[PDB]
């Protein structure tokens, strides 16, 4: 498990605006935050940022 | 006496008023007092210049007790040895005593380091060819020894079952002798590639015991004492190291001797091949030129009529010249025929590990002239407060004995008395108690109780498992991985069995429900197994050992003779007359006095191939 | 198919239970 | 294996590090000394039933 | 090839080997003295807005100050609001901390102390964490010191115990915008010397970078807190001279409670304003009626101290004829101060004043330049 803090989530859009830009056509769109921060974190994007 | 008048108080001091002695007029930065009596040297630890004293002291002379402020040291003849042989001549030894003590040493204890110190490294005992030689670079020597004449530069050969009767007689003589390993200059004995493995640290209390050990170059047979868990197998291996010759270990059990492997397996590049184990199953010898042997004191010391396997075995172990001989638990070496493994066994340097260095019998004393002078004495107050070893709390609770038990306890025999005091229900209810409220503080706690039948009732009563002799091993290995890992079992009971050296789970609360006599071993040995507990490294960890004792009972006696050597190692028994609490636990055991009537009726009742099918 | 299946239902969860909390 | 988030507003966060608080103060009692090692239990009365 | 067990004992007895002391001694006290000879009556702005901010991140979870450095540093701060306030008494007082990245105001500018008090003990609880901005707490600073007069001067004081900041912009502009305040910044920093608190410190403070002070051990902190009680020498440049229209109320006796015009609960006592008539609790307060500075004579006299202080006692020649057995204003007998066997009147321990010329013992020069400011021989001289 992992703790998702409100303002982690905003450092993320800030430091990262691919992960922005892939929030915003995708959580209103197709599926839920959850899932998508489920699906973000099991992608090879995440390990490339990191 | 410097022509003093003795004062109207020296009354009650027994010549012991030593008033006499002026006092320096720089008193106050000398740490030490020096009592020309008995050569016991009163150090202060508060003042400047004591750890500088300290070391000294401790190189010097044998600490009586170190507690926190004022430490006793005591000067004796062994302590003298081993600090001329580490290289401190005579002057320097007076000199320095003379720079650190308030008043000015006295002639007789002047003469008395004069008199120990000379006289020293005359006669040696060394090995040629498995056969034992006494040896003195001074012709007269020998010619002066002739009251024990066990005859079979100047040197002369002596049995081998007699070298404890020479070491005693010689140290009843003036001429002590050494007994030191030159291992780096000893090419007869075929060496070993033995060394320390990199990833293996070693604690500064242990590098400070091998150099006791090992600080003139060679190895000096002695014995060096431990906590358990604080490395003394360490202590063992490393040594091993140093001396890089044949080494042969002793235990007290088979699972010991299987740890002992194991350790020198781990903590060492000693291939297995080169290992090698004398048990029951195992009697197979390594093929090298040296190696490892690890055995039992009973298998090496086995009179009866051992079997042919095991005859070879120890022709071989008999015929070898041994470079190293480690005993594990030397205290049982003063035994009747424990003592012979000495002798057996050609070793020429013996070291003896230990926890509890106390016997019962006057017999401890003789362990000099077996392996040799107390190398090291760990002190454990410095190691639980460094955390290496737990802190533990220990503490004496008062059971008071019931009014119809004690009448029952007043008109029986002693062997009745015993298990009459240990069945008491105000110690079932105590127990109980500190059971639930450790468990509630989710601790791991061993109960000891020698009484079997005691352990049976305990264990029954508060629904914990038990553990003693006739039950099966792979049940107690069953039981023994449940207490480590189950949460849900938090408590068994041991008889005797935990006392000796088993492997045990860690534990960080103890609960001594009976005891065998004043056995100050078995009561350090079972504080040993709480003294190694993971949870050191937490800050405010405690561990907790509590001695169960039935009021106005010969219990309160066994118990103070058994906390006698902790109190000597410094620790501070803190009587329990009240648990807060009693009356508000849920279910108390015989709380009715019905149930106390039963249970006191149960513990006195306690006590021609075809004439063949005939047979 | 049983990782590809366990990290969709797990997904599935997750998404359940927060939309269950909020 | 599985990998599961903690998705939060910044509000029940406060909560959460009250809890890790509790479960601190969980931690102090555990190992908490006993009121028979801390004070002498002379002056008290003696145990029993 | 060996090992460390088989090489030669330590002997660690054998290492220690064993007047002109007082010499010795009185060097340093020289040197000591030395450094106090730069004695000059500086202008030193009186009225004073100092904003405190106070790290609180996880920098003080250290624990190299004992016990750890957030808990004494809040105490030493509560004695730096007692000493501020009772040397500074006309001088306002805000406190800032620096918690998470984001900087935390926790009592707003006041001339109360007390109410710094309470907020640094409600800080004292909680636990330091976090990861601490200076730009924040420079621009929380700057707006705090925004309502304040030109003629008191604005200052900032930094208790900065991390090694590294976080900023959420750029520092230099709020570097910029302090400087253009008139904002005097003094970093007390606590591991090591920052390069960006000392330039902050070294253009706050018109190129000085005496202002960057880094403690050495408990000692050096407290010496280093009640060194910033002092009002600091102002520049030549700063021409915000200007006269400060302030009253003197009068301490109003009444039995019966009335409310008071700036907590609106009721007070026995008070001091009715001079101007408007409102009475106030605290004083020095400025007034909830009419913003006029209320301050009591007694406010203003503690500060002359700092606009003329006293010169140094001068010690005195040991060959130079004594005046006096014993000490002026104490009467304390010097003695012989044979330091060594034909040291004779060696640094005898009378100090001159340069004015009356009159001797005083250690504890007076100690305590006529410390708890006293006025030499008792330069009033007893009949001028
Ligand atoms: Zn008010
Ligand atoms: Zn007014
Ligand atoms: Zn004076
Ligand atoms: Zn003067």
């Amino acid at each position: 498990n992992v703790n998702l803090s409100r303002e982690k989530i905003l450092n993320i859009f800030e430091n990262y605006p691919i992960v922005k830009k892939a929030y915003t056509d995708n959580v209103p769109k197709n599926f839920k935050e959850p899932e998508f921060w489920a699906r973000f974190f099991s992608s090879k994007l995440f390990r490339k940022l990191r | 006496p410097a022509d003093f008048v003795p004062d109207s108080v020296s009354g009650m001091f027994r010549s012991h008023d030593f008033s006499y002695l002026r006092l320096r007029p720089d008193h106050a930065s000398r740490p030490l007092w020096i009592s020309p009596s008995d050569g016991r040297i009163i150090l202060e630890s508060f003042s400047p210049l004591a750890e500088q004293a300290q070391d000294f002291l401790v190189t010097i002379a044998e600490p009586i007790s170190r507690p926190s402020h004022i430490h006793e040291y005591k000067i004796t003849a062994y302590s003298l040895y081993a600090a001329v042989s580490v290289g401190l001549e005579t002057d320097d030894i007076i000199s320095v005593l003379d720079r650190l003590s308030k008043v000015p040493v006295a002639e007789s204890i002047i003469n008395f380091i004069k008199g120990a110190t000379i006289s020293y490294g005359k006669v040696k005992l060394v090995i040629k060819h498995n056969r034992y030689f006494v040896e003195t670079t001074q012709a007269d020597i020998l010619q002066m020894l002739l009251n024990d004449s066990v005859i079979g530069v100047h040197s002369f050969e002596i049995a081998n079952e007699s070298v404890e009767v020479v070491k005693k007689r010689c140290q009843e003589i003036d001429y002590p002798v050494l007994e030191e390993y030159d291992f780096r200059n000893d090419h007869r004995n075929p060496d070993l590639d033995i060394d320390l493995k990199p990833s293996t640290q070693i604690r500064p209390y242990q590098e400070k015991s091998l150099s006791k050990m090992f600080g003139n170059g060679r190895a000096r047979s002695g014995i060096i004492v431990l906590p358990c868990g604080a490395g003394k197998t360490l202590v063992g291996i490393t040594a091993a190291c140093t001396i890089k010759k044949s080494v042969i270990v002793l235990c007290t059990s088979s699972v010991s001797v299987m740890q002992w492997r194991q350790q020198f397996l781990q903590w060492c590049t000693l291939q297995p091949e080169n290992c090698a184990v004398f048990t029951s199953d195992n009697k197979e010898m390594f093929q090298t030129e040296s190696g490892l042997v690890v055995s039992t004191y009973s298998m090496v010391a086995n009179t009866r009529n051992r079997s042919h396997d095991s005859q070879k075995v120890m022709d071989f172990l008999t015929g070898r010249e041994w470079g190293f001989i480690i005993l594990d638990e030397v205290h049982v070496v003063p035994a009747a025929m424990f003592r012979r493994v000495v002798s057996t066994i050609a070793a020429h340097a013996k070291l003896g590990l230990t926890a509890t260095l106390v016997r019962e019998d006057d017999k401890i004393g003789d362990l000099n002239f077996l392996i040799g002078p107390k190398l090291y004495e760990a002190n454990w107050m410095e190691l639980s407060q460094k955390g290496h070893i737990a802190n533990v709390q220990c503490a004496e609770v008062w059971c008071p004995m019931t009014a119809e038990f004690y009448q029952e306890y007043l008109r029986e025999t002693a062997r009745k008395r015993m298990l009459l005091y240990i069945m008491n229900p105000t110690k079932f209810q105590a127990c109980q108690f500190l059971i639930q409220y450790h468990e509630r503080r989710g601790d791991k706690i061993i109960v000891f109780s020698d009484n079997v039948y005691a352990l049976q009732e305990y264990a029954l009563k508060m629904g914990k498992p038990f553990i003693y002799g006739s039950t099966p091993q792979q049940e107690r290995m069953n039981i023994l991985q449940n207490f480590q890992y189950n949460d849900q079992i938090n408590t068994i009971f041991l008889s005797k069995v935990g006392d000796t050296s088993i492997d045990l789970p860690e534990a960080t609360c103890l609960i001594q429900i009976s005891s065998h006599y004043g056995s100050r071993r078995q009561e350090a040995q079972r504080l040993g197994r709480i003294l190694r507990a993971k949870r050191r490294n937490d800050e405010g960890f405690n561990a907790f050992f509590y001695s169960l004792v039935s009021k106005d009972t010969q219990e309160m006696y066994y118990s103070t003779k058994r906390q006698a050597f902790l109190v000597d190692q410094g620790y501070a028994f803190k009587v329990i007359t009240h648990l807060h609490g009693m009356e508000n636990i849920p279910n108390l055991a015989y709380a009715s006095p019905r149930e106390r009537r039963e249970l006191l009726q149960e513990v006195l009742l306690k006590n021609h191939p075809l004439i063949r099918k005939m047979y | 198919i049983k990782m590809t299946l366990q990290q969709i239902i797990s997904r599935y969860k997750d998404a359940d239970i927060y939309e269950e909390k909020r | 294996a599985t990998l599961h988030i903690n998705i939060t507003t910044a509000s029940d966060e406060v909560a959460q590090r009250e809890l890790q608080e509790r479960q601190a103060e969980e931690k102090r009692k555990q190992n908490a000394v006993p009121e028979w090692h801390k004070q002498s239990t002379i002056g008290k009365t003696a145990l029993g039933r | 090839g060996g090992y460390a067990w088989e090489d030669e004992i330590k002997r660690s007895w054998d290492l220690v080997k064993v007047m002109a002391s007082l010499v010795a001694s009185i060097v340093e006290a020289r040197k000591k003295r030395t450094a106090k000879k730069n004695i000059t009556p500086y202008q030193r702005g009186i009225i004073r807005s100092l904003i405190l901010t106070l790290d609180c991140s996880e920098a003080m979870l250290e624990k190299d100050l004992r016990p750890n450095r957030h808990a004494m540093i809040i105490q030493y701060a509560i004695d730096f609001v007692h000493e501020f306030f009772d040397q500074n008494p006309i001088s306002q007082m805000g406190i800032i901390i620096m918690r998470n990245g984001l900087a935390q105001l926790v009592s707003q500018v006041s001339g109360n102390p007390q109410d710094h008090i309470d907020a640094l003990k409600s800080i004292r609880k909680q636990e330091p964490k976090g990861n601490p901005s200076l730009q924040n707490a420079l621009e929380m600073a700057r707006g705090l010191l925004l309502p304040v007069p030109a003629h008191c001067t604005r200052e900032v004081l930094i208790v900065f115990g991390s090694l590294s900041t976080t900023d959420p912009g750029d520092i230099h502009q709020t570097i910029d915008s302090l400087v253009s305040e008139k904002i005097r910044v003094k970093v007390l920093g606590l591991s090591a010397q920052v390069a960006i608190c000392k330039e902050l410190c070294k253009a706050t403070n018109y190129g000085d970078e005496s202002f960057y002070k880094i403690l050495l051990d408990e000692t050096h902190l407290k010496e280093l807190f009640n060194e910033a009680v002092t009002p600091l020498p102002v520049n030549k440049i700063n021409k915000g001279f200007t006269l400060v229209k302030m009253g003197f109320p009068t301490r109003i006796f009444e039995d019966t409670p009335t409310f008071c015009s700036c907590h609106s609960k009721l007070v026995y006592g008070g001091y009715f304003c001079p101007n408007c008539h409102s009475k106030v609790c605290s004083l020095p307060t400025v007034c909830p009626c009419c913003d006029l500075m209320l301050i009591l004579s007694t406010h203003l006299a503690r500060s002359y101290h700092h606009l003329m202080p006293l010169k140094t006692f001068a010690e005195v020649p040991t060959t130079e004829k004594f005046r006096s057995e014993d000490c002026f204003s104490c009467q304390s007998r010097f003695p012989i101060l044979k330091n060594h066997k034909n040291g004779k009147l060696l640094t005898s321990s009378r100090y001159r004043c340069e004015d009356c010329k009159q001797e005083f013992c250690v504890d007076c020069d100690v305590f006529i330049h410390e708890i006293l400011h006025n030499c008792p021989g330069c009033e007893s001289k009949p001028v």
